[PDB]
């Protein structure tokens, strides 16, 4: 109803956010296990990103899809805002990638399928996520991928967007150049993820931000030799400078590499 | 008001070595 901190038992930190930690929690009456995402009000106000939190709450609250992390509610006290989230027991894809170094083709294609299903649902609501990097992809109890952290998202029903957003390694040319952009930004990020999943490093990685920026703007990346011809085909189609040349999400879900390797 | 982290870092690089 009108949630408050006293309605939850608190446990260990699950991870560290920009504005506070995410804690394991339990709603007292139901005993149901959840996550409480904490944001410090003074931090938020100093950074001037209150609108990102408002969008996160306004957008993620209304999404209902098995591959999107649920946001159940929110509350605040004198110093903090709390978001009540679905708990993802198996952690981030980021940690899995660190542990395994790279994913085989079956695991990669299955994640891409789940990501494309989730993004299809988002884009049907005309929502753009814009920050789908591995530390924002969580894993449910059956190892299924869940898109989380909608603080960079936007509801873009008609107009194209111009906000500088997201995380450099995952952004397309039109977003790092601050040009107008649309839902095709998520298709580019999907190509970055597919490459990073198979290789272990995102394709434009460089030791300076300046070089990474230039590599992205000129689509300068190469494939290691173990990346198969089908994976190369998909990734190359997703990482097109021209947003309109990037495939539709239906075409990703139908790609012969995806259907031959995905278990989903 | 705060830009994405990468904007701040790339501006540092420019101020630091051009
Ligand atoms: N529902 C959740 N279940 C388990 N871990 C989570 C959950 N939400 C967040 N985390 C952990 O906390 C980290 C930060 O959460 P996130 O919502 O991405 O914060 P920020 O918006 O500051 O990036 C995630 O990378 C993950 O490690
Ligand atoms: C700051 O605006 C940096 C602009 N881009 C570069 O310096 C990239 C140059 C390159 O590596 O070719
Ligand atoms: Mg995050
Ligand atoms: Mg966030
Ligand atoms: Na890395």
């Amino acid at each position: 109803r009108q949630w408050a901190l006293e309605d939850f038992e608190i446990g260990r930190p699950l991870g560290k956010g920009k504005f506070g930690n995410v804690y394991l929690a339990r709603e007292k009456q139901s005993k149901f296990i959840l996550a409480l995402k904490v944001l410090f009000k003074a931090q938020l106000e100093k950074a001037g990103v209150e609108h990102q939190l408002r969008r996160e709450v306004e957008i993620q609250s209304h999404l209902r899809h098995p591959n999107i992390l649920r946001l159940y509610g929110y509350f605040h006290d004198a110093t903090r805002v709390y978001l009540i989230l679905e708990y993802a027991p198996l952690g981030t894809v980021y940690r899995e990638l660190q542990k395994l170094s790279k994913f085989d083709e079956q695991r990669t294609a299955t994640y891409i399928t789940e990501l494309a299903n989730a993004l299809s649902y988002c884009h049907s609501k005309r929502v753009i996520h814009r920050d789908i990097k591995p530390e924002n992809l969580l894993l449910g109890s059956a190892g299924e991928l869940k898109i989380a952290d909608f603080g960079w998202s936007v509801h873009a029903p008609s107009s194209r967007r111009t906000t500088l957003a997201g995380t450099l390694d995952y952004l397309p040319p039109e977003m790092i150049e601050g040009r107008m952009h649309d839902e095709k930004v998520d298709l580019w990020s999907l190509g970055v993820l597919c490459y990073e999943f198979l290789v272990g490093k995102p394709p434009f990685e460089a030791n300076t931000y300046q070089e990474t920026y230039c590599r992205i703007s000129r689509v300068e990346f190469t494939f290691p030799d173990f990346v198969t011809e089908g994976a190369r085909d998909l990734i190359s189609r997703l990482l097109k400078h021209n947003p309109s040349q990037r495939p539709m999400l239906r075409e990703v879900l139908e790609h012969p590499w995806i259907t031959a390797n995905s278990s989903k | 008001s705060e830009p994405p982290s990468w904007v701040t870092e790339m501006l540092l690089e420019k101020e630091l070595w051009g």
